[PDB]
């Protein structure tokens, strides 16, 4: 996996 | 919302599962006929990948057809290669198939594939 | 073949177009009912994202249903957030919705979402 | 975009 898009 | 988190592999994982459904003939809703060959697929994936299929399946009569016949000039192997690209992001481009793949991608309105075919042809000139 | 080239953005571009079809209600083939709320979707996208929908739409009788009613304990906002994640890879996880999102993801068999919910909850303990 | 996967 999860990220800040 | 702008506070979302994103799962990087989600889109690829979705496409992998759509390809598994296609391989098992699960919920396929159209047969594309290319001369003597038939290819089963999902209309939504075809529309999501091709300007031609987007136009066909948004038409108020053609959206309901279960069989679509392509122009007889279209090469079945070229179509097969492009259908595999739609479902996997991988294009099997080879010296022996590039002209047919490019012609099929022009017909299907898949510009990114047309562009890479043109670049590969230009490099061999 | 092992000689393929790959278009990096293809899977993301396909998912974007599937979400555009959903927004315009194009070729949607099921309504998911969550208490008083209804959500139109494509069965193939639901199966590709959720273990529960994969099981439902591979069943020889349920594959043909046009309406699926979820358990009355399922929160409609939690379902809406997960349906948006299925179609975009983005999850709108907030302090006010995390418990409902996690419960819905457990029911829908979406483990990756359950795992990030557990991590976010554990960080606030 | 295109790459060797
Ligand atoms: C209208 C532009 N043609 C396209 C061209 C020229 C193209 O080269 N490609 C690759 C394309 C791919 C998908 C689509 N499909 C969509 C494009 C825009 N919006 C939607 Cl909902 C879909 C769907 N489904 C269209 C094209
Ligand atoms: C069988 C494993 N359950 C799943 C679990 C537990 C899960 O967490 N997720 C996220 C999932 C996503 C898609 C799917 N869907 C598929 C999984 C495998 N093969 C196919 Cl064809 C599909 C489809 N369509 C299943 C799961
Ligand atoms: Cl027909
Ligand atoms: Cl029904």
């Amino acid at each position: 996996a999860w990220v800040i898009p | 919302a702008d506070s979302c988190i994103q799962f990087t592999r989600h889109a690829s994982d979705v496409l992998l599962n759509l390809n598994r459904l296609r391989s098992r003939d699960i919920l396929t809703d159209v047969v594309i006929v290319v001369s003597r060959e038939q290819f089963r697929a999902h209309k939504t994936v075809l529309m999501a990948c091709s300007g031609l299929f987007y136009s066909i399946f948004t038409d108020q009569l053609k959206c309901n057809l279960s069989v679509i016949n392509l122009d007889p000039e279209i090469n079945p192997e070229g179509f097969c290669i492009l259908l595999d690209f739609m479902y996997t992001s991988r294009l099997n481009l080879r010296e022996g198939n590039i002209m047919a793949v490019m012609a099929t991608a022009m017909y299907l309105q898949m510009e990114h594939v047309v562009d890479t075919c043109r670049k590969f042809i230009k490099a061999s000139e």
